RNA sequence: GGACCUGGCGGUGCUUCAUAUCCCUCUAGAGGAGCCUGUUCUGUAAUCGAUAAACCCCGAUCAACCUCACCACCUCUUGCUCAGCCUAUAUACCGCCAUCUUCAGCAAACCCUGAUGAAGGCUACAAAGUAAGCGCAAGUACCCACGUAAAGACGUUAGGUCAAGGUGUAGCCCAUGAGGUGGCAAGAAAUGGGCUACAUUUUCUACCCCAGAAACGAUAGCCCUUAUGAAUAAGGGUCGAAGGUGGAUUUAG
């Protein structure tokens, strides 16, 4: 979907998120401008003609009870509805259909709140002629947009007068309730309604959160749905593997359940459930608590399209991503720079400290290199990070010379910014292994960095080191004007200074050495 | 039919999408008439 | 080049033989003599469908019945 | 028509007649000169009679982190844009057209007391 | 100058790629492999080769430039650079150092390739005296080195043929030994098959020459070549005819049976012919028609 | 103020799956071709311009798409689904005598949103009278019928039909044409028998 | 003195792109086509329809990115299919380039009733073949 | 390292009654440049022997349609502009080919058409007597 | 919103000429047959006679599209003379070279 | 007014040349008669433009009705046009071409000479010129490497074209815009380009080349048929002349 050359190429997850949605927002003007102006497009040039290239027809026709009832399923709106009640019920008196009447409670109750309680109260005045399908509809409407007691209350209606309508029904009786779940379990098992497993799912949904004395009762209930023999085990079984959710990691419920889920993949899926998306995010955040490879290469034909969501794509990714990382690494490595141009700080600080705990130091160049290269710019965390784990190091020589590459790339980053002021204390916190590493070929370089340094300081043991290190590394006067002028600027420098001046430094001249002795 | 093709351009025009030259151009220049007399 | 516009499951006999549309006139007048021809260059026509030949044929009939006054 | 219309470059040397027959001699003409102008470098893509609100081009896609949604510039909010746009016109014409003051020397019209400045750099360096 | 390892490095990656893709080992691989992957997987139906599609080498994509003639700083390397033509009068000074030595002890070289060779323009000019000087040094007898230093630039003299094509003779049933030859004209092509055994009669597209041309000139320009060789009555013929002329498949038919009995008669003979000059298909074409012009080279009558 | 990342060229390495990376017919792409292939007429002692502003790539047809490896793996994933010939179908005359009857139509395909071309109707037909007709009488009906719809010196009976714009009308047109004209030339008249 | 889509020589001036340089005499011998259709080939039609369309397509999306390109099209139709290639700079951002490729493609596919895609390659700045 | 387990395969199914049998099909593509006819004949070839069926090459003539302009504008009646259009011919024919791999071949040869070139099939089928005669 | 009025008539006569096609189709050929009445072939002429102006194809013209030249336009490309060369020089359309042969 | 630089010009000198161009030369033609089609001119209510070389079967690879832009008559006034105008300006222009060109030079940028003036810069056994780039050229197209095409710059002719189209300036914006009926488009005449023949190498007949007869010439006119169209072209009968190979000059190869 993304174009191919570099610079159009969205190189950041929010970035190409926006993307992607300017792209669906001239669809979306596309459809406005097709359906404000039809009569352009209305030439069928194409020899196969084709309703989905057609231009779209929301137009109410003229005056006409019977056509306009007819045209109401087809405009999809309330208005409409409204104004064929009012013609209907105030003039006319009559109804077109139970059919019809029955198809407007419908699009009344999916439209539904001030507005909800009208539309509600207002369908009471239907003529007498209010068969099952307009209570439960009635009962359906009350449930998924208003209060419960009214649907209990048609329920129990209708009673002294469907699957999904009873689905309704119990999520509204449920949203410490032990009689009421039982009694409604009971009760609609014995009703020969039989229905299919959504009615489990919406009460497994309202289960989301409980103790054992309803975690457990569900794996006998996931028993009983699979000896009556009709769920996939698609919704149900992931959102008891939620509700395991924890003091303790269950071991044993664990590898029953990997046991599960890996029949489950040996087996072809067909989708049923339309929250099998909340499946895949919810799944891999388990995943992350229970920490195996195995089990992550297991949860690892056409099943990739529950993924969605590029937020569940970001957490997925993300956990798979850190478990990979904190499991040698260089199959990890290898598979993460085969999908880096398909996949999108944390995920890049676990993939930082799995190359410190592997000491593959020449690997973390390129990872740092890619991370500016797409989106990493104008933050110092990682920059920090970087830093310290390889100046912990210099145990290659012939590296250095990358080292300084890498940190004059480091540095260019975080000079960019002042506008900012966020990069006046990233000096602060890392200049100082990026100096030393500047230090370690070119020296004049990390000579007036440290010089802008203590010029902008928080001296160090470290800091103390490169100092001593860069002063003894020939050059009495060029030695001494740093050494001596850090010295006189702090005391670490000057006990330091006290046994850097026996070699060659105190014979040049005194006056140096003059203001030495007075701060000492 | 030039009468689909100019109306399109202009009422996407007047939504202030194509830049369109000669169209900018004719309109300057009539402002300019209509300026000097 | 035909996925689509089959002319409604039309038969080359009902293009071509419009003896079952010829009825309404004996086989020896002039009136036979410009139908025939009609129907033949028709049947040539692959252009247009057994739709538009009954269209035609009708407009003749609907043609000459007004212009009945003569049959010389 | 449309198809009639075409670029603007074209139009330009229409309009100011650079060359073929005026210019060459020298004759020219009697110091009239239509000064060259940029019209679309000068307005946003986004500008329109309509003003509906892009949040593709003429508005920022994201506003507190939420994404934003078509919507309409009304009547006195288009005229003040126009409004705006006229008066940021005729601000370009302005700084456009203006005197200019080269200092007079021995006297006007004449490169008498005239300095051209300091030579210029020298290619393998010398400044003067 | 950097920029040449470059392109040479991605030229090599590059080419490693192109091997990859196409499906062989990357160890053995040629660059008219190359030029044949480039043909199939970018096609071009530019005419011109420098406007084609090519994948060549930078080393012969770049024409070699001069280095830095002198140092970093101070004087140059060579020792003719406060003049140009250094090159040039370097070599013509070694020229004639070699010539004034064997005198106390005593093909040619386009100018083009010659500025090419080295990195200097020139002139007509000092190129007509180089050339003397190298006659002038050749002239007198030369050594080894000498010759060699000649032959550096002397080129191949690329000699052609100047040779008429023997056709194989052939055999069919009766053990009949032949030989087929084609022949063509302005419009006209025709295949004729000499038998040699055989004699008197001729054919044409299965009817006789003396009823096939009315006319006496087509069976005399028919007679030429047999009776330039003299063999007349000793070798039938047939032949196979498609034109629109009559004279045009005369000619082509003389064509074909002097191509064909070429093969039989001796090579003194086709020399013979050769010289002739009936062995040889007419360039000469009915020009084409121009838009201004009443004709091929008429122009419409100057009105004034 | 932004910058384009680097191409894939140093990215991609030498051990590559060319027929993955591009699947389907697509424009050059430079920026992921790491080739340094150049394209356009030099000027005197200069190069082709370089892949990255050489449009004249993409003005010509493409063709890096479906590479050798490619074709080889889409025909072997597509040898399961083809079928196989009748090897007793193995000749010529083997096959006009299993299956006498010749026909064939033929259709053009161009580029355009549009595809019907009228064209797409026309169809023709064969049959050789040496095995068919068995009798004699009947024949030489035929032969007079007939005007030029056949050829004696490779003997076939050739016949087309364009009548209908439809190509399964001219077919089973032309099939009840013949059935027509065989019932036809089997009977006789008395001004046929005086000749 | 022929002048027809050719370039007139200035001081040095003036910089041209390989197809403004080159001259129409030269367009089979030294260039490609800037389309690529069969209506032009013997025994096809619509070629007239081809044309019309492609230059108002042409200048359609000329006006709708404009100042960003530096060059002609490539216009590749294989079927049904049509294929549009661009060439164009980063002046503005890539959201107003996605949003106008997406309104574009959403424009000609209503319009046409035919499968439409195209490509946009980024160039710092404009090449330019010579400087005449 | 991402390598899929089991690569999901289209449904296939054998209708009950017989496939149709292609006599011989001869392709004509008709190109513009030379190098694309050479580059898309060598393509199908290459197909048709990893296919497994025969075929044979050849190179029919070049036709072409030209045609004069006037090069000026108002008058000049001597001075004109040619153009010119050149069709390249090149044909392919492949026998004993059965119906199921002339729908496959065709299709993928289609798919993978390239843009300035135009196809022209024609088919031969053969087919035993009717009923009626 | 054609380029002229002229461009205009031109676009009525072909409407006028299309939405009469069959009709006068159908009477000139019952004015043209030779066997039915002589009185027949004239009531039919004096009906095209009476048919309304500009529902002839002979009026209209095969002008330019872009132009809107009468003249020196190819059936085939419908397009001027000029505006062709134009666009053949500029490369716009496919497949056309100048005749060097 | 005196003296100079550059260019043009010389019925200006010397030399080398003239490819079909100067001639002498070779061939076939144009100014003879008729016809077709343009131009000039006459009259009409009845377009317009180029109208020497470098237009005259030219815009036009088409005008019986649209094509129609002329004219008489009759109607519309936001008029398909967020109007329109074939109204003037090609001496505002773009775009597109003729011309020398069947040439080969044009030249940014540097240096030098002339007392540092306009201006010039060539001497090869060499004396101040160096040259980006363009063009020529080369390569490409057809059958080759030749040939033919293509290409053929800077600039002159204020060269042609606001009538291919657009556009600057000036005007009509109940009109100088728009719409529908009709005719206009002939020749007392002069001129131009092409076709026909004026003969017996001709004319007719079957074939296109071994024959037999005569001793020609209408693509004009009258009548008729047919082609499409709603309403000039091809064919047939008759008429069977002018015409006897061109009045200076001139074209093409
Ligand atoms: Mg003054
Ligand atoms: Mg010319
Ligand atoms: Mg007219
Ligand atoms: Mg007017
Ligand atoms: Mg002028
Ligand atoms: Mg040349
Ligand atoms: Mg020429
Ligand atoms: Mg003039
Ligand atoms: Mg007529």
């Amino acid at each position: 979907v993304f174009q191919d050359d570099p610079y159009l190429m969205p190189a950041s997850s929010l970035e190409s998120r926006s993307f992607l949605l300017a792209k669906k927002s001239g669809e979306n003007v596309a459809k406005f401008i097709i359906n404000s102006y039809p009569k352009y497009f209305q030439k069928d040039i194409a020899e196969p003609h084709i309703p989905c290239l057609m231009p779209e027809y929301f137009e109410p026709q003229i005056k006409d009870i019977s056509e306009a009832a007819l045209k109401e399923r087809i405009e999809l709106r309330k208005v409409k509805a409204s104004v064929d009640m009012f013609d209907q019920l105030l003039q006319a008196g009559t109804t077109v259909s139970l059919e019809t009447t029955n198809s407007l409670l419908d699009l009344l109750c999916y439209y539904g709140t001030w507005r909800a309680k009208n539309n509600a109260e207002r369908i009471f005045s239907l003529m007498p002629e209010k068969n099952e399908h307009s209570y439960c509809t009635m009962i359906r409407g009350m449930v998924k947009h208003r209060a419960y007691e009214q649907a209990l209350n048609l329920y129990t209606e209708l009673l002294n007068n469907d699957v999904y309508t009873f689905n309704a029904l119990i999520e509204a009786t449920v949203c410490e309730k032990w009689s009421k779940i039982l009694e409604l379990l009971r009760h609609m098992v014995a009703q020969k309604v039989k229905p299919n497993l959504q009615t489990f799912n919406t009460i497994l949904k309202c289960l989301r959160r409980f103790h054992v004395f309803a975690r457990s009762p569900a794996l006998q209930v996931l028993r009983e749905m699979k000896a009556i023999g009709i769920e996939p085990s698609l919704a149900t079984y992931h959102h008891i593997i939620r509700l395991f959710d924890p003091g303790d990691p269950l071991k044993r419920s664990s590898f029953i359940i990997y046991d599960i889920m890996n029949e489950l993949m040996g087996k072809r899926f067909s989708p049923k459930d339309p929250d099998d998306d909340k499946f895949f995010q919810s799944a891999m955040s388990i995943c992350s608590s229970l920490r195996d490879l195995e089990l992550a290469y297991q949860v690892h034909g056409d099943n990739w399209k529950f993924i969605g969501p590029d937020q569940h794509r970001n957490f997925y990714y993300s956990k798979f991503f850190d478990l990979i990382c904190l499991m040698q690494i260089d199959v990890t490595l290898k598979w993460y720079e085969d999908l880096i141009p398909s996949a999108y700080s944390q995920t890049m600080i676990h993939l930082l400290q799995a190359l410190d705990v592997a000491n593959r130091l020449e690997v973390i160049p390129k990872i740092w290199k890619d991370s500016k290269e797409y989106g990493h710019t104008f933050r110092s965390d990682l920059r920090e990070e970087i830093l310290m784990l390889m100046a912990r190091d210099k145990h290659p020589p012939e590296l250095q010379v990358a080292f300084a590459d890498c940190a004059a790339d480091i540095k260019s980053a975080y000079e960019s910014q002042p506008i900012r002021q966020t990069a006046q204390d990233w000096p602060a916190t890392s200049l100082n292994c990026i100096a030393i590493l500047f230090l370690r070929g070119r020296t004049q370089e990390a000579w007036k960095m440290l010089g802008l340094f203590r010029k902008h300081k928080i001296p160090r043991s470290e800091l103390l080191n490169e100092l001593m290190d860069s002063a003894k590394v020939n050059s009495p006067s060029q030695a001494i004007e740093v050494v001596e002028l850090a010295s006189a600027f702090s005391l670490p420098i000057c006990e330091g200074l006290t046994q850097r001046v026996m070699s060659d430094f105190a014979i040049n001249q005194e006056q140096k050495e003059a203001l030495s002795n007075l701060t000492a | 039919n030039h009468h689909t093709y100019a109306e399109l351009m202009q009422t996407l025009r007047f939504l202030g999408l194509y830049r369109d030259e000669h169209q900018d151009f004719m309109d300057e220049q009539k402002r300019l008439k209509k300026l000097r007399g | 080049n035909e996925a689509g516009f089959d002319d409604d499951g039309s038969e080359f006999h009902e293009h071509i033989f419009l003896e079952k549309h010829l009825e309404s006139f004996p086989k020896q007048g002039p009136i036979r003599h410009f139908m025939e021809l009609v129907t033949c260059g028709l049947s040539k026509n692959p252009y247009l469908s057994v739709k538009q030949k009954v269209e035609h044929i009708e407009w003749f009939r609907n043609y000459f019945n007004e212009k009945k006054d003569i049959l010389k | 028509s449309f198809f009639t219309k075409l670029t603007a470059d074209e139009l330009w040397k229409g309009a100011l007649a650079e060359t073929g027959a005026g210019a060459k001699k020298g004759r020219g003409k009697r110091t009239k000169k239509k000064k060259r102008k940029d019209l679309n470098r000068g307005q946003i893509i986004g500008e329109g009679r309509y003003g509906f609100l892009w949040p593709g081009l003429n508005v920022p896609l994201m506003k507190n982190g939420a994404v934003q949604t078509i919507a309409q510039r009304s009547k006195e909010e288009q005229e003040k844009v126009e409004a705006d746009m006229i008066q940021q016109r005729e601000e370009w014409d302005r700084k456009k057209k203006m005197k200019v003051k080269r200092e007079r020397g021995w006297s006007g019209n004449s490169w008498g007391g005239i300095s051209l400045g300091p030579p210029d750099p020298g290619p393998c360096g010398e400044t003067y | 100058e950097d920029f040449i390892k470059k392109q040479i490095e991605e030229f090599n990656i590059g080419k490693r790629h192109l091997a990859n893709m196409m499906g062989e080992d990357p160890e053995t691989f040629t660059q008219e492999d190359i030029d044949r992957a480039i043909a199939y997987l970018f096609p071009s139906g530019l005419f011109e080769k420098r406007a084609r599609p090519v994948m060549k080498h930078p080393e012969q994509i770049f024409p070699r430039q001069r280095a830095i003639q002198w140092g970093e700083d101070g004087r140059p390397f060579h020792y003719l650079f406060y003049t140009g033509k250094q090159s040039y009068y370097s070599l013509m000074h070694d020229v004639y150092g070699m010539l004034l030595n064997l005198e106390k002890h005593q093909r040619w070289l386009i100018k083009e390739e010659l500025e090419e060779m080295l990195v200097e323009k020139l002139s007509d000019l000092d190129y007509m005296q180089f050339i003397r000087l190298l006659e002038k040094l050749l002239t007198s007898q030369c050594g080894a080195a000498e010759e060699e230093f000649v032959q550096r630039f002397r080129r191949s003299v690329t000699l052609e043929s100047k040779k008429q094509l023997i056709e194989p003779v052939q055999y069919d049933e009766q053990g009949m030994a032949f030989s087929k030859s084609e022949g063509k004209r302005k419009t006209a092509k025709a295949e004729a098959i000499v038998y040699k055994h055989g004699s008197g009669r001729i054919k044409v597209n299965g009817i006789d020459y003396q009823l096939y041309f009315p006319i006496t000139q087509d069976r005399e320009q028919l007679m030429f070549p047999f009776h330039f060789v003299d063999r007349l009555g000793k070798h039938d013929v047939t032949c196979t005819v498609s034109g629109g002329g009559r004279s045009a498949q005369a000619g082509a038919i003389r064509l074909a049976m002097a191509k064909a009995l070429c093969s039989f008669v001796t090579e003194d003979e086709v020399e013979w012919m050769r010289q002739a000059g009936l062995l040889t298909t007419d360039p000469r074409v009915r020009e084409r028609k121009k838009p201004g012009q009443e004709g091929a080279r008429r122009k419409f009558t100057w009105k004034k | 103020r932004r910058k384009a990342l680097p191409p894939r060229t140093e990215k991609m390495a030498v051990d590559q799956d060319w027929p993955s990376v591009y699947p389907v017919a697509a424009p050059f792409k430079p920026s992921a071709v790491p080739l340094p292939v150049r394209m356009g007429y030099p000027v005197k002692k200069g190069v082709p311009m370089a892949k990255e502003g050489n449009l004249e790539l993409l003005k010509i047809p493409n063709f890096l798409h479906l590479t050798p490896v490619a074709i080889k793996k889409h025909c072997e994933a597509l040898k399961d689904f083809c079928t196989e010939w009748p090897a007793a179908l193995d000749s010529d005359e083997k096959c006009e005598k299993h299956f006498p009857i010749e026909i064939d139509s033929t259709d053009y395909v161009s580029s355009g949103p549009s595809v019907r071309n009228p064209r797409a109707r026309v169809v023709v037909l064969r049959v050789k009278l040496s095995s068919l007709n068995l009798d004699d009488h009947a024949k030489k009906k035929l032969i007079k019928l007939v005007g030029e719809r056949y050829c004696k010196t490779t003997d076939v009976l050739t016949i087309k039909t364009d009548r209908c714009p439809l190509r399964r009308q001219n077919y089973d047109y032309a099939v009840y044409l013949l059935t027509v004209l065989y019932h036809e030339s089997w009977n006789t008249e008395e001004w046929e028998k005086s000749k | 003195k022929n002048r027809a889509a050719r370039v007139r020589v200035s001081k040095g001036d003036k910089p041209v792109t390989y197809e403004e340089a080159h001259a129409p005499h030269y367009i089979a011998h030294r260039k490609g086509w800037l389309s690529l259709h069969t209506g032009n080939l013997d025994g096809e039609d619509h070629a007239a329809e081809r044309t019309v369309e492609d230059v108002f397509l042409r200048k359609f999306m000329w006006g709708t990115f404009p100042g960003c390109l530096a060059d002609q099209l490539v216009l590749k139709r294989r079927g049904n299919q049509l294929e549009i290639c661009a060439v164009v700079l980063r002046q503005l951002s890539p959201h107003k380039y996605y949003f106008l490729v997406g309104y574009s493609e959403t424009l000609l596919s209503y319009f046409y009733k035919c499968p439409v895609r195209l490509h946009l390659q980024t160039v710092p700045s404009k090449v330019v073949y010579k400087y005449l | 390292v991402d390598v899929p387990k089991d690569l999901t395969k289209p449904v296939v199914t054998i209708s009950d009654e017989p496939d149709i049998l292609y006599k011989r099909l001869s392709v004509l593509v008709k190109g513009h440049d030379k190098a694309v006819l050479d580059s898309y004949e060598y393509f199908a070839v290459l197909a048709a022997k990893e296919l497994g069926i025969s075929i044979k090459v050849h190179e029919p003539p070049r036709k072409i349609e030209r045609f004069t302009l006037l090069q000026s504008v108002h008058i000049y009646k001597k001075h004109r502009v040619q153009y010119e259009m050149r069709t390249l011919y090149r044909c392919l024919e492949l026998e004993h080919l059965t119906g199921s791999t002339a729908d496959v071949y065709l299709e993928y040869i289609q798919r993978n058409l390239p843009e300035g070139v135009a196809m022209e099939v024609t088919k031969t089928q053969l087919e035993q007597l009717p009923e009626h005669i | 919103h054609y380029v002229d009025w002229r461009m205009w008539r031109d676009v009525k006569r072909r409407k006028m000429a299309y939405e009469y096609a069959d009709e006068r189709l159908r009477i000139n050929s019952l004015r043209k047959n030779t066997i039915l009445p002589k009185i027949l072939q004239d009531v039919a002429d004096e009906e095209i006679a009476a048919l309304p102006r500009d529902s002839c194809p002979v009026r209209i013209r095969n002008r330019c599209v872009m132009t809107s030249r009468p003249r020196g336009v190819k059936r085939r490309w419908r397009l001027s003379r000029i505006v062709f060369r134009h666009l053949a020089d500029h490369g716009q359309l496919s497949g056309i070279q100048r005749a060097t042969w």
